[PDB]
């Protein structure tokens, strides 16, 4: 007992003075190009290693308002907005971010599945 | 190469169109690679030692900072490496400040504890101060040459299928690279906001943010510094003995 | 019997760190001390260097009186130790980072700590300026000057070569903690206050120089 | 007048959930809360009310949901899955969401093209960014569909093929998807 | 009529201030307030009420705002900004504020 | 105060500084998209100028 | 080894030498193909698994949060 | 492998239930998979 408590002391660190610590300053992706697939499972690995927050919400029922006066009312203040532009601005930031998103992690955009992601206009129409 | 996007409403025929340049998306990627930064610094690094080499400085900078009978070396070697920095902050000026001073200290007694090189006016010319052995004992001490510093897969799959320049060397034209970033930096806030804020500044490097950033921070390239974000270890524990019950309403500096 | 050749290595390697002549941060424990004093004691020309480590475990008691003889002997003896200058600071230094590490207690995680208690005129940075200003102002300038930049683009490719095997990032970690080491020595021997709020501001003045 | 019935239709359903936006007891606007990397407790509630808004949606008869919910709030890019800004999915049973805050900052922050007494009123920027965060999290909210429908294997393999939307969503459930706002336009990209 | 119009709605916005100022349980006039330097409570409150009444009316979606607030009721001309009696900011997500008491008094 | 504030939140402590000592942020980060927002402001109801004499 | 094999000749030298380290892509690189079209694989037979698996694994245990679990 | 295995039964305490361990203790090196895969890779290309 008497060696294992000596071991245990011996292993013990000392003083040490300060040195200057280097920490990444963007996380800076390398050469090789990746597909959404690899960095999927990359950044899944990495978010793995964070800490989850618990979330309590009041109760279980759905958030809601049956208010008519505040409903007309921004109906009303949203009447003389255009649909189409509002949609195209929303679809098009949407599509900035991601492109710069995909442009950041050095990976592959593929065109063609988010082409697919928003097919579900026809598949309502013609159903 | 553009890019066209199209929306389309379930209202009418009406479809809006925006065009995006992929010039942008490609100018971020390459801001993104690693090499590409890396790339960057080493080739700052390789235009600084070809500069000294051509001014005759090749000799290392240790054995020019041992040499002291020879100050002419030291003068023109702090010099060069100013008005190298000056450039790279003004690309436009290839000559430093056409007449200036030097003067090369060797006692403690008359050393500034932090501040190896520092100006002055004289009330007739700049005058720089050089602090010889601060700057040998820089040089001189031993560098962690073999830890490593956080592809093992690209390297698994390849193996599935001159000037004598030593990283020591390398690594002293850096570090007085950066020294003299740090006095170019003081000596700019002299020069453009006078000899109190520059002796403000020198008790306080805080005043930097204010004083680059009017007009640096989208002018000039990024500084050598800034290359890494740079921690002291345990910074908070040894703070402690210096804690404020504090209420910051004009925090300039995170 | 112990083997003189471990004990050497990790004496040199705990007075390296423990002299500031080095940014090799490795992870020190007791038993690096006890094997440093232990080959200190036993090594017959470090008996100087071993009495005057062990001087220190009583704040009390300070350096013993040497002649002059016998501290360039110590002196020598450090040279050989560390196979590199080294003065008589680098003795001060060790002296008082040894005895911080004595007098420390055991514990289970590293103490980080700053260079302290080295070299009467307890002083700050700004009394300092204007002193070491006055007296830069009387020494005589000793070189007036009243530039090539060439992008020879071989000349850089084959500089580049050269520079490419280095690792940028450990280049840059020994510069800094090299400039950090310098500065903390020289406002410790100077006997004035290190204000390391100041020093850690440079940092964030750089992050925030980048990202604007 | 069908286009009106539809116009009335969308925005209607844009009303509703700028109102259980304001129900949900918001101390700053949606983008100043996104900024705001201290308070993820607020960010977190936005995201997941948003989700139970388009649940309710999605399924007309339900109207309740569940009180609990792990979210982890993404800060850095190595953390970040580009494309996905939010994602929905639960494991041994419990809710788990993931956020990009700087995606969303920076989807909310760009600048739109803009070709009574009480001073009320809605600007523009205001009504497009709560439509584009409803779009994030309803597209955040199909995968999480296609996970409870089909297994985590085809959720996984919806992230990254996206054309499940189109195979999996079967007419049968053609009207419980037209209710969804992502439903009444479509974004095209064509090489140029 | 549209002068008219305007003049109703600056006074009515300043009519709500009023009775948000009613509402708040105030014991003495503000000038009184602010000539009160052994009673910090009301003088922050009156500030952090009027903010979040400025508030409200910038972002007339939001209808509560937060339930703390750090503040310094600055006595001293060497603890005064000039120009900016009152100033707002949060750090870890707390809201700050400074009140430089003598330059309201002075102002009122 | 509040306008400060507000500069703050939308674009950093950096900017909200900045603004404390030049107010010419309070007409360029005071987009016209957000002018219906602003002119709820009694501020906005009144200039303020100082000429020389 | 075929499996590796597999991977390599249909994947690159690259997928190969990662499958080599992380055994998780074969579900992914195999499914695609082999799933609805190939025979059953002999490992598959019955359900292997390591004796007190949990406890042995508890020395290297994650506080989780995964998204992307694309190997149950 | 027998002297490593009877050390780790020796100096385990005696409990109720069988302890499962895994085998470790045998054979400087301290080594990872990847490492051994660039080594050993290099090492067999040799091999005619």
């Amino acid at each position: 007992i008497m060696r294992s408590s000596f071991a245990r002391c011996f292993n013990s660190p000392i003083m040490r003075y300060a040195k200057i610590v280097l920490l990444q300053n963007v996380a800076l992706q390398r050469d090789k190009r990746t597909t959404l697939e690899e960095l999927l499972i990359e950044r899944g690995e990495k978010i793995q290693m964070l800490q989850p927050q618990q979330y309590i919400n009041s109760g279980t029922e759905i958030p809601f308002c049956d208010d008519a006066e505040f409903l007309n009312r921004l109906l009303k203040h949203i009447d003389p907005y255009p649909l189409s532009r509002m949609y195209y601005n929303a679809a098009n930031t949407m599509f900035y971010t991601t492109m710069e998103n995909y442009a950041v992690s050095n990976c592959k955009f593929n065109i063609e599945d988010y082409n697919n992601i928003f097919k579900v206009m026809e598949n309502i129409r013609k159903h | 190469n553009k890019v066209r996007t199209v929306t389309e409403i379930v209202n009418s025929d009406e479809k809006i169109q925006k065009t995006y340049e992929l010039a942008e998306f490609d100018l971020k990627n390459l801001s993104s690679l690693e090499s590409y930064e890396t790339l960057k610094i080493k080739l700052a690094l390789s235009k600084y030692m070809a500069m000294l080499s051509t001014l005759e400085m090749t000799q290392p900078l240790l054995e020019i900072f041992r040499n002291k009978a020879d100050t002419r070396q030291i003068a023109a070697v702090v010099f060069s490496t100013l008005a190298f920095i000056h450039n790279r902050f003004h690309p436009l000026v290839t000559n430093f400040t056409n007449k200036m001073e030097f003067v090369v200290t060797e006692t403690n007694d008359t050393s500034i504890p932090g501040e190896p090189i520092l100006f002055t006016e004289n009330e007739g010319v700049l005058l720089c101060s050089v602090d010889r052995p601060s700057i040998v004992k820089m040089l001189s001490r031993e560098f962690d040459t073999e830890a490593l510093v956080n592809n093992c897969n690209v390297r698994i799959a390849k193996t599935f299928g001159d000037f004598s320049i030593t990283e020591v060397e390398a690594t002293q034209y850096l570090t007085l690279l950066l020294t003299v970033e740090h006095a170019y930096l003081h000596y700019y806030i002299f020069k453009n906001y006078g000899v109190f804020e520059y002796c403000k500044s020198l008790t306080d490097h805080s005043l930097f943010t204010n004083k680059l950033r009017s007009t640096m921070s989208t002018k000039t390239s990024n500084l050598l510094l800034s290359k890494f974000k740079f921690t002291i270890e345990d910074f908070d524990k040894i703070n402690s003995n210096s804690v404020t019950s504090g209420f910051n309403i004009y925090n300039f500096n995170k | 019997l112990i083997n003189m050749r471990r004990y050497r290595n990790a004496a040199r390697k705990l007075i390296h760190h423990y002299s500031l002549n080095s940014t090799s941060s490795t992870e020190y424990k007791i038993s690096d001390v006890v094997m440093t004093m232990i080959f200190l004691l036993r090594s017959e020309k470090y008996h100087s260097l071993f009495k005057l480590l062990e001087t220190t475990f009583d704040d009390y008691t300070c350096r013993p009186q040497m002649t002059q003889v016998q501290t360039d002997t110590l002196l020598d003896a450090v040279r050989s130790l560390l196979e590199m200058t080294i003065d008589l600071t680098t003795v001060d230094i060790m002296r008082s980072s040894f005895a911080r590490c004595f007098n420390s207690p055991i514990m289970r995680y590293a103490k980080i700590v700053l260079l302290q208690n080295v070299a009467d005129k307890r002083t700050t940075l700004e009394e300092l300026l204007i002193e070491r200003g006055e007296k830069i102002q009387m020494l005589q300038p000793q070189q007036y000057i009243n530039i090539p930049f060439c992008d020879d683009a071989e000349f850089l490719n084959r500089l580049l070569k050269h520079i490419d095997p280095y690792p940028l990032s450990r280049m840059y970690y020994n510069a800094a903690n090299t400039m950090f080491y310098t500065t903390m020595e020289n406002y410790a021997v100077s006997n004035c206050k290190f204000n390391i709020e100041d020093y850690n501001n440079i940092f964030k003045v750089m992050e925030n120089i980048r990202k604007h």
